[PDB]
């Protein structure tokens, strides 16, 4: 049951933009509300809206009068001398629930006329006329206006709307919860050589009288939230789909082709998500905008997605084709599930991400294989205990503080920080994950089948919201479909992953019993750790004995340590038999290291990652190989590769180099194979024989086999041996010898693979290998001797480094004239010198990053430079490139960048608290505190980031370097 | 506390079976006035009374076992109880010998495999007299 | 851009009962058949009722139950439409499982005993496995029940001809063909309950072949035997601990002693004894609370210590228990824990099975007898 927070219901939004102009960035237009007052006396009527003039505004064309204040401008007063945290945070929480719609309030307060008092009491209709204007925004909409001269559409000149959440009230009034449902109307009057798209469907597109504009009309008669809807109105070059004819798909002038090839794969995930769930795709369009300087990589609104043209690749791109694949996977999924299906309360918006994010998992299940499924799975578990163990823990479904122990309020999207918002939707999938387990999968489609079935039903009938609330999905509503369904409840899964926040560690080891033939475990949690908590239920436990795998269930109650678990015969040791494993199959293993006495090979805790935990098992180095070579999962190869790091025997060097030499393995695992046996050649320096690690194996593997040290010709059309080949040399560069230098063995190979390789015959691009082996290059440049504090100077440079230099010279300015993919050479390159500055041989100057920051470049180069300022200002204890980089935060155009800015110098800063520094002034304190204050007041994103920056630099109480 | 319910088989005379089943598939109450079961404290013998016309009845024991399975879907079906004696209308005489499908008939005789070595009963009465005795006196005998 | 992942290399290649199934509730599930109740085992005979309306003497009128199943009906599929519309789970109570509503259909079986057999609240599912014609066939002949599966692998012991559509059970316990046919025009299906009798017309009755049986059941004072009735035991301890209304959870001794009278007390004391401590003076004398620091355990705990169908093997082998006592090798061989042991063996590919021999239930040619020889 949904119950309103507010006392109207509203049935139809009209929303007509007019003038748009490119020039002076504004837009003029009205909004028409067609409200229901719900409880009579209605008289004031409280509206969303950020940076919108509001002109005039007529209820039932009767002129009325309306009080605008924004109280989440100016969150504390300026003559306040607080400078702690903590009462930011909480006054930012307050100002944020003060214009919250989700409780009845609103920024915009207009005033019922009195003459309207006897038409409100009994309850009949009123139609709100708001028209306003944006002058120049700083949010919601994005102007991307480039200098190029000529027409707008001639420049390439576009509008699209950005923001995260409920940012709708940025550039229209509205009800900008998602829970206020209405049907639509939107006409945008554009310019006669560009398309305006948005949501709904396009009813027609007449010319002005002097056919010099045009105005689209779209209609939207599905109910969706004022969230939801978005525009993007710009010279894009239009596809139809030529399999699925309802999809659309718009892209920037002259980027046609990369968008022919990039969305031919879409329609195979529009048949996966409408194959598992049984529901056909709600709307009745489909359409995929690819845009400049975007928000966020993807953003899914009802019926519409937004790209950024970044991800848009030629058919000869690889290492690109993935993850454009997935995104498009994702925003469909949100399509699907958190645009059609909404949320009832700002709890319930796990249910919405995990939904999101499981079929998404699905999604890649299918496509990329159950292996990638469980890397996948173990590097989004391995996130999340760092995250959780890092600081505090993710609560899914709070109750209204709830979580006390981190520097923001979660009662709100727009005050919780931007990791822990990724973290929220990462914990919201694996626990969907955990809700599959317990309840099988088919149950789990036939639960969002149910819930899609419900929500189509709803959103065809007409009843002003009787039957439009059954579109919005809660915890309750969720839970009690599962228990339809299943006839089991989860609600102690639901009690301890989603309501209680914290990961379980578990720190095992076992004992063989030779007496009585059992194994004893010994499994203790630490749960006094600040992030975890006790878990109670039941534990899988692989063992993997002569006798093949067996599979046990433990009770780990609160007084539990010792587990005796019963072991089987070691008669696959008398006569030579395989042993048989986890799968059907069975293999020839060498029993030489195992044990006389122990018929057991290895053992897994939990295997299957059925809860959400962190393992520290303790098992003989033997196992950990045999576990690495015959196992048949890859999260337990990992785990080997991860766990033989501390064992450097020369049994656990030649198990990683099977690993490396295995085709049919994983690709994944010999990647990581790689810089595990690198880490173990570092450790047995003075017992190494031979040549050093993969270099043989390099020549064996990618070579030709007349000449050992030209490589091979590129073709780069197996996508796992090039993978394989592109990560070799990087782990092969962290070599080191007896004095910590580089050997000039590895160098000189690496050298050698730079000067004789040839691209001119694959059917693929060089620039990802080509960027790797500048990464190969910037990972052997160890500290250089200087004395004295000599300065750098070009005479006194390494030998070694000479050459590094010398190519890295002649690779950027190549790119300088022939451009890479997404100039991968040049943030390798700029990678790269500032790894040569760290250390002591180029002179530590920041003008080059600086200049290559500047506006005009792409963004991958302005991140890349501003890293390496930001690195710069944390080693040189740099002032001016502190201002420099706050003034960037303050004005850049691209508010991405300045989001990055600010998520650089959170995970990099230049001073903690625990340090003195020249840099901890009054003045920088009253700079980060009107940074949190004032200035970042447009975004909701920056504010977040600022109040990270502030808890990072000076943290939660009062800053210590002040009067 | 729940008692599992107890489900058996009307065996009717052809004509009364006909009649009970148009008022069966009728549906209204009149049939429970028409149709009565009065069973005798012999526990095998009863009166079935169609339309207050009575009819000779006997409850009998199946040979086989009978479980009546109620669905919803047509899909899975959920055991609802054990069927075994059938009240035909018209000790050894109350074993039926056939089954109620058409390919169990003479089941007992022909379809059962059987196995051998009241008879315990008896053995135990015999017991209790020998114990209210005084002195007993055993031997196992020839033609006599 | 690609799969990638090695998948051929690593993998190389269902029955809700209802809650009163599942949680093992004491009508459906006995603790304890004594030999007089073992006798009669799923053959129960028709009790004389001591206190309700059939327990006076005399005629009593049969009530048609027609505007009950149809308003049963409607109802639930109100329920299913909803709750979205989908496929629901709807036996949740023990008054879902009566006769008086939904679409019965019965199940006779062709052997006397067979080696298992369904309690009452358990699922099964009718399969109509149908083999394709060589090259074009129609498609599988429709059937008004089960799902149709077309099966290239015969389940049972032969196998199926091209064009040959056979249903079956097929559950947790057995897998076993089963033939439509209609029931006789006389007969109608009688439901008494303590208020009266009701009355069923009857349409399909189907006969259950021989059954291939699925689950093993154990033998005589074997080990997973004594583990059955271990843990059977605790789970009823458990449920009367969660039963218990008082705030420290106290059980009596003799209600254990009145459901499982066979057992020696010191075996009961030893389920006790850890989890519980006897009282016997002050507060809650001559009770067993429940000590402070044991976490009585989940419901689904409890259901995944005991399986229904575990219930139903140990029922089976000490039915078969008792008749083989009565009856005074042969005999030996045709009991369930022998048989099971020889099938699942056999459909391993362990040994074979003598198809005829003494073990066979008909007691002619027909069907089959399951003990082992072996494959030489």
């Amino acid at each position: 049951g949904f119950e309103s927070p507010r006392p109207y219901k509203l049935t139809h939004q009209v929303v007509c933009i007019n003038n748009i102009n490119f020039q002076r960035k504004s837009v003029v237009g009205f909004v028409e509300l067609t409200i229901f007052p719900t409880v009579a006396n209605l008289n004031r009527i409280k509206l969303n809206s950020k940076q919108c003039r509001i002109y005039r505004v007529r209820i039932n064309d009767l002129e009325a009068a309306f009080i605008y204040n924004d109280p989440t401008l100016e969150v504390c007063h300026s003559e306040s001398k607080q400078r702690n945290l903590n009462y930011f945070s909480n006054a930012y929480a307050a100002a944020v629930s003060a214009v919250d719609p989700d409780a009845g309030n609103g920024e915009l307060c207009i005033k019922v006329p009195s003459e309207l008092w006897k038409h409100v009491d009994e309850l009949k209709v009123l139609k709100i006329h708001i028209n306003f204007s944006l002058d120049q925004p700083k949010g919601g909409l994005h102007f991307v206006v480039p200098s190029v001269e000529g027409s707008m559409a001639e420049r390439g000149a576009h509008v699209f709307s950005c923001g995260y959440q409920n940012s709708t009230r940025f550039w229209f009034p509205c009800v900008d919860s998602y829970s206020e449902l209405c049907t639509w109307k939107l006409e945008f009057t554009v310019d006669a050589a560009m398309v305006a798209v948005s949501n709904g469907d396009l009813v027609e597109t007449v010319y002005t009288h002097d056919m010099r504009k045009k105005t689209f009309h779209y209609m939207l008669t599905i109910p969706t939230a004022a969230s939801n809807i978005s525009l993007a109105i710009g010279p894009f070059e239009i596809l139809v789909d030529p399999y699925m004819h309802e999809v659309t798909h718009f892209c920037l002038p002259q980027l046609l082709p990369l968008l022919k090839h990039t969305t031919s794969y879409l329609h195979e995930v529009f048949e996966f998500y409408e194959e598992i769930l049984t529901c056909r795709y709600p709307y009745s369009c489909f359409k995929t905008v690819f845009i400049d300087e975007a928000y966020v990589e993807v953003a899914a609104y009802a019926s519409m997605s937004i790209f950024s043209t970044n991800l848009l690749h030629s058919a000869m791109i690889i290492d690109e084709t993935p993850l454009t694949r997935r995104c498009l996977a994702q925003s469909l999924a949100q399509q699907f599930f958190g645009c059609f299906i909404s949320r009832m309360s700002w709890s319930d918006e796990w249910v919405l991400k995990g939904i999101s994010g499981y079929i998404y998992g699905l999604w890649m299940k299918k496509t990329f294989g159950v292996n990638e499924y469980r890397h996948w799975i173990k590097e989004e578990l391995d996130k999340i205990v760092a995250y959780e163990l890092k600081t505090g823990g993710v609560l899914l479904h709070p109750i209204f503080n709830p979580a006390s122990h981190l520097h923001f309020s979660i009662k709100h999207p727009h005050t919780l920080s931007w990791e822990y918002y990724s973290m929220f939707q990462c914990k919201a999938h694996l626990v969907m994950r955990l809700i599959e387990n317990r309840i099988s999968m088919e149950f789990m489609l036939q639960v969002f089948n149910k819930l899609l079935s419900l929500a189509s039903t709803a959103s065809s009938q007409k009843f002003q919201s009787h039957m439009w609330s059954q579109m919005l999905v809660s915890t309750s509503g969720f839970l009690k479909s599962i228990s339809n369904v299943s006839g089991k409840d989860i609600q102690p899964l639901i009690k301890q992953w989603v309501d209680q926040s914290g990961v379980v560690k578990f720190y095992g080891s076992f004992a063989f019993n030779r007496k009585r033939n059992v194994l004893e475990l010994e499994i203790k949690q630490d749960y006094t750790s600040p992030g975890t908590q006790k878990y109670v239920g039941p534990l899988k436990v692989t063992v993997q004995e002569l006798d093949g795998s067996f599979n046990h269930t433990l009770q780990i109650e609160e007084n539990s340590l010792k587990h005796d678990i019963p072991c089987h015969s070691k008669s696959r040791r008398n006569k030579k038999k395989k042993i048989p494993l986890m799968n059907g199959e069975e293999v020839d293993m060498d029993l030489s290291a195992m044990d006389a006495d122990s018929p057991l090979l290895w053992i897994r805790i939990d295997p299957d990652m059925s809860v959400l935990r962190k393992v520290e098992f303790e098992q003989a180095d033997f196992m950990w190989q045999y576990q690495l070579r015959y196992e048949r999962d890859v999260v337990a190869q990992q785990e080997s590769i991860l766990a033989l790091e501390k064992f450097p025997t020369p049994a656990s060097r030649l198990a990683l180099t099977d690993i490396l030499e295995q085709e049919q393995c994983f690709y994944r695992v010999r990647m990581s194979a790689c810089f595990c046996l690198a880490k173990i050649a570092n450790s047995m320096v003075s017992t190494w024989t031979g040549p050093p690690a993969m270099k043989s194996l390099f020549t064996r593997m990618f070579c030709c086999k007349s000449c050992p040290n030209i490589v091979k010709t590129n073709n780069f059309m197996s996508f796992q041996s090039y993978f394989l080949q592109k990560t070799m040399p990087v782990a092969m560069a962290l070599l080191r010898d007896v004095h910590n230098l580089c050997p000039k063995e590895v160098l000189t190979f690496i050298l050698d693979l730079i000067k004789y390789n040839d691209n001119r015959k694959n059917k693929f691009s060089d620039n990802y290998y080509r960027a790797e082996m500048i990464d190969a290059l910037a990972n052997s440049v160890t500290p250089a001797v200087s004395v004295n504090n000599e300065v750098r100077t070009l005479d006194n440079l390494n030998p070694d480094v000479r050459l590094i230099l010398e190519e890295i010279t002649r690779f950027l300015n190549m790119e300088k004239l022939l451009p890479s993919y997404r100039h991968t050479i040049t943030v390798s390159c700029l990678r790269a010198i500032r790894v040569l500055q760290k250390n002591g041989h180029v002179p530590s100057d920041p003008a080059l990053f600086k200049s290559y920051a500047e506006y005009g470049h792409f963004v991958d180069i302005r991140i890349a430079a501003l890293e390496a300022v930001v690195d710069y200002t944390k080693v040189d204890r740099s002032y001016e490139e502190l201002q420099w980089l706050l003034n960037m935060i303050q004005n850049d155009p691209v508010p991405y960048v300045r989001h990055k800015i600010l998520n650089m110098l959170t995970k990099n800063p230049p001073f903690t608290k625990n340090m003195e520094s020249p840099l901890c002034n009054e003045a920088l304190v009253d700079q980060l505190w009107k940074l949190m204050n004032s200035g970042t007041s447009h975004d909701w994103r920056l504010r977040c980031g600022a109040v990270d920056l502030y808890f990072t630099l000076f943290g939660l109480s009062r800053p210590s370097c002040l009067p | 506390p729940h008692e599992l319910e107890s489900q058996f088989i009307l065996r009717l005379p052809p004509e009364y079976a006909s009649t009970v089943r148009r008022a069966v598939q009728s549906g209204h109450v009149n049939l429970k006035d028409r149709l009565t079961i009065e069973l005798h404290p012999d526990g095998r013998h009863g009166i079935v009374r169609v339309d207050r016309v009575p009819l000779a009845s006997k409850l009998v024991d199946l040979p086989c076992v009978m479980e009546s399975l109620k669905t919803i879907d047509k899909k899975t079906f959920y055991k609802t109880a054990d069927i075994c004696q059938m009240l035909v209308s018209t000790e050894k005489k109350f074993i039926w010998n056939h089954g109620i499908t058409l390919p169990l008939k003479n089941v007992r005789k022909r379809r059962f495999r059987k196995t051998a070595k009241d008879v315990e009963k008896e053995v135990k009465r015999l017991l209790s007299t020998d114990a209210e005795a005084v002195s007993t006196r055993w031997e196992i005998i020839a033609e006599d | 851009p690609w799969n990638l992942s090695n998948d051929e290399y690593y993998y190389p290649k269902i029955i809700q009962h209802s809650i009163p199934a599942v949680e093992l509730r004491q009508p459906f599930f006995p603790t304890h058949m004594g030999p007089i109740k073992l006798r009669q085992f799923h053959r129960p005979p028709l009790k004389k009722y001591s206190f309700g309306a059939l327990s006076q003497p005399g005629p009593h009128s049969v009530q048609p139950l027609l505007k009950h199943i149809k308003k049963k009906a409607k109802m639930r599929e109100q329920e299913r439409q909803a709750s979205g519309g989908g496929e629901m789970f709807f036996m949740r109570t023990p008054q879902d499982l009566t006769g008086k509503d939904g679409d019965l259909i019965l199940a006779e079986y062709s052997e006397e005993n067979g080696p298992l057999m369904m309690q009452v609240g358990m699922a099964t599912k009718i399969k109509n496995y149908y083999k394709r014609k060589p090259g074009k066939d129609p498609g599988a002949p429709d059937c008004k029940y089960g799902e149709t599966v077309y099966c290239h692998t015969s389940p049972f012991l032969g196998s199926l001809h091209p064009g040959q559509l056979l249903q079956a059970f097929e559950n947790n316990l057995f897998r076993a063909p089963i033939y439509l046919h209609k029931m006789p025009e006389t007969d109608f299906l009688i439901i008494r309950t303590r208020q009266g009798y009701y009355i069923r017309e009857l349409v399909d009755i189907f006969v259950v072949g021989q059954q291939c049986p699925l689950f093993e059941v154990p033998g005589p004072n074997s080990k997973r035997a004594n583990t059955h009735i271990r843990d059977f035991l605790q789970v009823f301890i458990y449920r009367l601990f969660w039963k218990s209304k008082d705030r420290p959870r106290r059980i009596r001794m003799e209600d254990i002693k009145k459901a499982f009278p066979s057992h020696s007390e010191s075996s009961i004391r030893k389920r006790l004894k850890l989890c519980a401590d006897f009282k016997r003076t002050g507060m809650d004398s001559n009770w067993w609370v429940l000590k402070s620091d044991f976490r009585l355990p989940t419901e689904e705990e409890i259901r995944a210590m005991v399986s229904p169908e575990q219930c139903c093997a140990y029922y089976s082998m000490i039915a078969a228990e008792q008749r083989l006592k009565d009856a005074g090798d042969d005999e030996v061989r045709t009991a369930p824990w022998n048989t099971t042991r020889a099938f699942i063996a056999a459909m391993k590919g362990k040994c074979l099975l003598e198809v005829t021999g003494v073990a066979d239930p008909t007691g002619c040619g027909e069907g089959f007898s399951y003990v082992k020889i072996p494959n030489k």
